[PDB]
């Protein structure tokens, strides 16, 4: 582990992007996480909220 | 049936068409949770109880 610092920079950036991609799966309270279903099985007035 | 002995039924393996319901009555109550009634006629469901 002589090159620990450079490797650490790389891993931090990779981990940041990874968590950013994973957070797409959370629902945040909506009935579903994917936009297509929300826009498919609901009328526009309720789909707004 | 009377409410304390309500009557369940299962519905599967059919082509469900929800466009016959509207011709029944002025429908004093018609509300849907989680789905809209007009966008009902294009979805696929797992198991349907009545």
């Amino acid at each position: 582990s002589a090159l620990g610092k450079l490797q650490d920079v790389v891993n931090h950036n990779a981990q940041a992007l990874n968590t950013l991609v994973k957070q797409l799966s959370s629902k945040f309270g909506a009935i579903s996480s994917v936009l297509n279903d929300i826009l498919s099985r609901l009328d526009p007035p309720e789909a707004e909220v | 049936a009377s409410v304390y002995a309500w009557n369940r039924k299962r519905i599967s393996n059919c082509v469900a068409d929800y466009s016959v319901l509207y011709n029944f009555a002025p429908f004093f109550a018609f509300k849907c949770y989680g789905v809209s009634p007009t966008k009902l006629n294009d979805l696929c469901f797992t198991n349907v109880y009545a």
